[PDB]
């Protein structure tokens, strides 16, 4: 890997669950998406297939999301596209098939298997991808132009830290700490416990 | 001298290069680049200085356009005849064009290099890599060509050192003016091969480098100096680093303080590398051993 | 601050290899440091006969000339990895007391006041960096330490002497001889050599005797000479391998 | 590498004790026989009047990168009526990486138990070995003095250090597997030392 | 000096003269040219 | 770089060696013209301050925690000049809440 | 190990604030316009900032630096923004953030005001009068004054028991500083300090702060500990 940007989303509260999306940039130039929550844990999502699947068909408006803008000749706009160009072309080993399919439900399909009977298994990843990703945003699904629109606010970040114009987070920094009291701590174990007592009676 | 002795590769000079995938011919009259179109005043004259040289016609529709850092080589004292001649007598390969001649500051110095078909053709050996890529390995290889100085010596800092000498009187006096060279990099074989330098003083705090390069007892003293510098002002007596340079050398090679190292010094102790580490690897491998 | 007004005029020049910043951050600190005759207010003010603390210092008994140097005339400037306080704060900053790019040197880790005349909160959250620093060192080093310790003592384990004063593993020679002289290491005292650094004339007139005109007193200063020349050309060549 | 190798290349015949059977040849003329033909030789002659051979490769040549090549210039060698002792052929470091160029060197031993069959790169000869301030000074021992040096000690040749014979002090002494060499190192502790080392096998 | 390196041997050997190691020789060395230095005839010259 | 007007999408960099030409996987590949023959240029330049620190600069003199100067703004004559010391180049570049960027632009 | 770290005297964690109510009142008031009025090349082109409230990015508005001066006289006022919420601008990159969030350590500040607006005021009097034939342009110029609104009297009630730390909150005397808020803030570090650059117009302080703070109750036990 180059580098690692992690982002836990959690709407609400802190008593609400969380959603940690990884947005990842390997070597050869892919940029990979990790949703690592209950539905596609593991599943590294090249960035295009996320953009495609919520509705965004156009690659140039998709180049455009992550650096607002495709005609201004900045030195930093430009070697982003150059950047990002090449992230369409590498050829993942995995949603190969699904790399290059122009139609929106045949990307939702391929998912759901790695995870109109094609409209309810659509309509049910589609809804589950909405409730997962970026949830502080909302889970209407009709805000699904937001939640891209800030997915490219995280990817143009990103890609200016790999391109140098800032540092990386720091990590010993407290302004990006939070210090919680003993009720975060005994919500998390109530949870798997509380659960775990009011599953264990379904059966 | 350590000027020289420093490695200076092409890629140091270059100020910025393209890659423009052009052919360059007097037939067609081949289009260019139009930023670079207004090199057509410089391309027909490099043929009329140097006629004896001409386009091979062996163009493989790549090439290299490379704008040089003035102030660079003036600082380094590198004329471009040598950086050219040094290009090409590396790189037959390709077909070189000086291009600019040296001129005042305000005309920037230029070089285009056409890739010929013989690196290309060699593609097909390994794999059905396409031309383009195949090109960024010869960009590549091109910048990190070297012009001058040894290969491994990134730096290279003048020192004064302090030496004995027996004195014409016979009287060991110590001198303090004289000077060294201390580089950054390791090459033995390079400073040897490089005159003004004596070789029979080289010294290196490489074990491998001078181990491989003059035999186990010269790695066996370097093992004994590099740990006692480790150590530093409190060191422990010389016994216990001739113990260790002893036990690390005394099978013809450098062994290591680790598991690998003791399985080529005490192989047969199957009890002693069992306390070691790995017990169950090392029992497994000596009971199917016997 | 006349190296300030030199940066903000654009004065400072950086050698070759350097960048304007890394220069300017070595030449401020070395115009931060105390002169050495800090020690002549110290020296005037304690009378050296019954002064307990300076006593104790120039005894060696506890403490050393730093310390008394910071306990009464200033701590001067901090420095963390041979270099000052490094902006960490913010983008520009050092803390919170401090403007972004500020040219004074209080606000790098540099501190005016004595132990005994009492730090101010800036200063002393430097010294609290340097001291956490010292600490965090001390710990990793002797973490990293006992690995390697284990590793060569089994490593070196069957290293035994034998009856003929060789060291080996189990009758597999690692030394003809321990250390090359086969003492031990308790049983040695530092001597000096007289001979080695003398001339060749000095030699002669301090070790031939006289007395007797006899050969034998003439092979014996030959002897001193061939051991002097021995030990010249083997140690001399020690440096040529060093 | 090539000029540093022909000055000294020589000093190492002499360092032997070995004749040249042939006339020098100027840097030139050496350099050009290179390119043409891929390789030199030069041919001395030992005290025992055996004979030993030095090969030296250009780079570039057909010989380093071709196994039949190599094939063919060894064994029309071997067969040879000169009475051979050693045959030492001088290469670029990265040729003894090549598997194929060694596979052609072991099966020739192979078929010529008798000679000795060496391969170097070009570093071992690009320099006096010998006169290296930190190589210590080598020696090679007749057996009967080894023999009664671990007769003395109640020492098998297998007890003592080892020394591969591809060692540069040890090729430039001409030690062979199985015998010994008594090494004179300078020690800090003791002013002086010695050591006695049993010759292994050359690596490649 | 000369039976100086009989010290990595017994007295036995010493009164029997046998042939020194050329090692043990050399681990003498270092305190042979000592005692040279330290017991010159012009340093010892009071000595009884 | 080009999307083919029949669908946008990356228009994958395949030269024909008469003459560069563009392809997609809908098809409809168009050639290459002129400006399209660089393929790859890169150039040797220390640090990006052009606009690595554009936006920082347009707020610096609104910015308390900046560091301050005791010169005047010729244009608003003001006392006081806002001071910043931006890049490893150590640039010292004074500035004022009207625009006016001294040492500068 | 000595992982453990201890609060300093005064910090005290901060509990989750309502932020339904300030994103209601930020996207309904103006000079913020929501993310479907604008648009991804409409804020590049007119450099628009963007606008977070707990990390969600709302809207955008024109001016960063002016929306966020304008929010904390707000905070300060007490009428429209809770007294703890965390109001940060960025000036590296034009932001002004809005947390909320549960677990911000919070610390206590003396707020430093000034008459800036009166110096500047009279500055540009002064220069004007330059290019006149007055010639007593000083005349115009006043000096610069910069003092925290803490007073002896107030000091002495304290001890009292009279006044609170909420009521010095009430007043704009104090405003709690979260350590993302603290990259915003220039702090004196004692009144000595404050007082010897009172008229000092290259310095300006926003806050002030008792050196004391910066140690715990551990810490505070030793006597002399400077
Ligand atoms: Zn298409
Ligand atoms: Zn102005």
């Amino acid at each position: 890997e180059i580098i690692r940007g992690e982002f836990i989303s959690q709407p609400g509260g802190a008593f609400e669950n969380s959603s940690q999306i990884i947005i990842r940039y390997m070597t050869t130039g892919a940029i990979t998406i990790e949703i690592n929550s209950t539905k596609f844990s593991k599943l590294r999502i090249p960035w295009y297939l996320i953009f495609r699947m919520f509705g965004m068909t156009g690659d140039d408006s998709i180049i455009e999301q992550v650096v607002f803008d495709l005609e201004s000749n900045s030195p930093v706009n430009t070697f982003m596209i150059e950047i990002l160009e090449k992230s369409i072309h590498v050829l993942d080993p995995i949603f190969q098939p699904v790399q290059h399919e122009p139609n929106r439900e045949k990307i939702i399909q391929f998912l759901s298997e790695k995870v109109n009977a094609v409209q309810y298994l659509n309509e049910r990843q589609l809804t589950i991808l909405d409730k997962i990703l970026l949830p502080h945003m909302g889970q209407t699904a009709d805000t699904r132009v937001r939640k891209l629109r800030f997915l490219g606010l995280l990817i143009h970040k990103i890609l200016l830290v790999i391109m140098n114009v800032f540092p990386p987070t720091d990590r010993d920094s407290y302004r990006t700490k939070r210090v919680h009291g003993s009720g975060v701590s005994l919500a998390k174990a109530f949870k798997a416990i509380f659960n775990t007592s009011v599953i264990a009676p379904i059966i | 001298i350590a000027n020289s002795i420093e490695l200076i590769t092409f890629e140091r000079l270059i100020l910025q290069w393209h890659l423009l995938y052009e052919t360059y011919s007097s037939t067609k009259k081949n289009v260019m680049y139009p930023d670079f179109a207004s090199d057509v005043e410089w391309m027909t004259d490099f043929l009329e200085n140097h006629p004896l040289l001409q386009p091979p016609e062996d163009i493989a529709n790549w090439c290299i356009r490379l704008e040089l850092n003035k102030t660079t080589m003036i600082l380094k004292s590198i004329s471009l005849e040598s950086i050219i001649n040094s290009l090409r007598a590396k790189h037959p390969n390709t077909y070189i064009m000086h291009s600019v001649e040296n001129t005042a500051s305000g005309i920037p110095i230029i070089i285009r290099i056409y890739l010929r078909e013989s690196a290309f053709r060699r593609s097909t050996n390994t794999r059905m890599a396409t031309d383009e890529k195949i090109a960024v390995n010869v960009v590549d290889k091109l910048l990190n060509s070297t012009i001058r100085g040894i290969p491994g010596i990134k730096n290279a800092n003048v020192v004064k050192l302090m030496r004995h000498r027996v004195d014409a009187q016979g009287k060991l006096v110590r001198l303090d003016n004289i000077y060294a060279i201390k580089t950054n990099g390791t090459n033995i074989f390079g400073a040897m091969l490089d005159d003004n330098i004596d070789p029979y003083t080289i010294v290196s705090s490489s074990i491998g480098d001078t181990m491989e390069l003059y035999g186990i007892e010269a790695a066996r003293q370097k093992i004994i100096s590099e740990i006692r510098t480790v150590m530093g002002d409190k060191g422990p007596n010389h016994r216990h680093l001739l113990m260790y340079a002893d036990l690390m050398t005394r099978t013809g090679q450098v062994t290591s303080l680790e598991k690998a190292g003791l399985n080529a010094r005490e192989p047969s102790n199957v009890l002693l590398r069992m306390a070691l580490s790995s017990p169950v690897q090392v029992l497994t491998d000596a009971a199917v051993d016997s | 601050e006349e190296i300030n007004n030199r940066l903000l005029h654009g004065d400072i020049m950086p050698p070759i290899g350097l960048t304007t910043h890394d220069f300017y951050e070595k030449l401020q600190l070395n115009a931060l440091k105390f002169p050495d005759r800090i020690l002549k207010p110290i020296m005037n003010s304690i009378n050296p006969e019954t002064n307990g603390l300076f006593q104790m210092v120039a005894t060696g008994a506890k403490g050393s000339n730093p310390n008394m140097i910071h306990i009464m005339a200033g701590i001067g400037q901090i420095e963390i990895n041979t270099q000052r306080i490094q902006p960490q704060f913010s983008f520009g900053r050092t803390l919170v007391y401090y403007p972004r790019f500020a040219l004074e040197a209080q606000a790098y880790g540099f501190i005016c006041n004595s132990y005994i005349a009492g730090l101010t909160s800036p200063e002393f959250i430097f010294g609290e960096m340097n001291g956490r620093f010292d600490l965090i060192n001390k710990a990793l080093s002797t973490s990293s330490t006992g690995y390697a310790n284990r590793k060569a003592i089994f490593g070196l384990q069957s290293c035994i002497v034998d009856y003929y004063r060789r060291v080996s593993i189990d009758t597999r020679l690692v030394q003809q001889l321990y250390g090359e002289d086969g003492l031990d290491a308790r049983q040695l005292e530092t001597v000096r050599f007289e001979t080695i650094m003398l001339s060749d004339q000095e030699l002669e007139d301090k070790f031939k005797y006289t007395g007797i005109q006899s050969p034998l007193f003439e092979e014996e200063f030959s002897r001193l000479k061939k051991d002097r020349d021995k030990y010249r050309q083997i140690f001399l060549n020690v440096e040529n391998f060093n | 590498a090539m000029q540093k190798l022909f000055t000294y290349i020589y000093e190492f015949i002499e360092y032997r004790k070995m004749v040249l059977l042939e006339e020098k040849v100027p840097y030139d003329k050496f350099v050009q026989m290179v390119l043409n033909t891929g390789f030199f030789r030069i041919n001395a002659e030992t005290l025992n009047h055996g004979i030993v051979s030095v090969f030296i490769f250009g780079a570039n040549g057909k010989y380093v990168h071709h196994g039949g090549d190599m094939r063919t210039l060894l064994t029309n060698t071997l067969n040879e009526k000169k009475h051979y002792e050693e045959l030492i052929l001088i290469v670029d470091k990265p040729v003894l990486s090549k598997k194929n160029i060694l596979d052609i060197i072991v099966e020739q031993r192979a078929a010529n138990p008798t000679i000795v069959i060496n391969i170097y790169p070009y570093h071992l000869f690009c320099i006096n070995i010998p006169k290296v301030s930190a190589i210590p000074k080598h020696k090679l021992i007749t057996q009967e003095e080894a023999q009664e040096f671990l007769g003395r000690e109640y020492l098998q040749p297998q007890d003592l250090m080892q020394i591969s014979a591809s060692d540069p002090p040890v090729v430039w002494l001409g030690g062979r597997p199985g015998d010994f060499v008594q090494i004179e190192r300078p020690s800090e502790t003791a002013m002086h030392a010695v050591v006695i080392r049993f010759i292994t096998k050359s690596k490649i | 000096c000369k039976n100086l390196p009989y010290v990595f041997i017994n007295n036995i050997q010493e009164r029997l003269q046998t042939p020194i190691p050329v090692y043990l020789k050399r681990a003498a060395a270092l305190m042979r040219m000592l005692i040279r230095i330290e017991l010159a005839t012009v340093k010892t010259l009071n000595i009884t | 770089m080009k999307i083919c007007k029949a669908c946008s999408s990356c228009m994958v960099r395949t030269y024909v060696d008469g003459n560069i030409i563009f392809r997609c996987s809908c098809g409809e590949s168009v050639q290459g013209d002129s400006q399209n023959l660089l393929v790859s240029s890169k150039v040797y330049h220390t640090g990006e301050m052009e606009d690595k620190y554009k936006i920082f600069i347009k707020n610096a003199p609104f910015d308390p925690t900046n560091c301050q100067i005791k010169k005047d703004c010729p244009n608003c004559h003001l006392d006081y000049l806002t001071q910043i010391c931006i890049g490893s180049q150590k640039i010292i570049i004074l500035v004022c809440r009207c625009g006016y960027m001294s040492n500068r632009g | 190990v000595g992982m453990s770290k201890q609060l300093a005297i005064t910090a005290n964690v901060c509990t989750a604030g309502e932020v339904l109510s300030l994103k209601q009142r930020l996207l309904s008031d103006p000079a913020i316009q929501q993310l479907a009025d604008v648009s991804n090349k409409d804020i590049v082109r007119k450099g628009l900032a963007r606008v977070f409230i707990n990390g969600e990015w709302i809207g955008c508005c024109t001016n960063a630096f002016e929306l966020a001066q304008r929010y904390r006289m707000f905070r300060r006022e007490g009428k429209i923004v809770h007294p703890h919420t965390t109001i940060y601008w960025d000036s590296m990159v034009d932001e002004v953030e809005f947390w909320l969030d549960v677990g911000r350590l919070t610390r206590p500040l003396l707020i430093v005001d000034n008459n800036i607006e009166k110096y500047n005021q009279a500055c540009y009097k002064a220069a004007e009068a330059r290019k006149k034939g007055d010639k007593d342009w000083e005349k115009h110029k006043i000096p610069f004054i910069q003092n925290t609104r803490f007073t002896s009297q107030m000091a002495k009630d304290i001890l009292a028991g009279t006044l609170t730390l909420e009521d010095l909150v009430a007043q704009g005397i104090c405003e709690f500083i979260t350590p993302e808020e603290a990259e915003n803030c220039l702090v004196a570090f004692s009144i000595i300090e404050l007082r010897k650059h009172k008229h000092d117009v290259t310095r300006r302080f926003t806050h002030v702060d008792v050196p004391q703070a910066i140690l715990g109750l551990a810490a505070l036990v030793s006597p002399y500990a400077n």
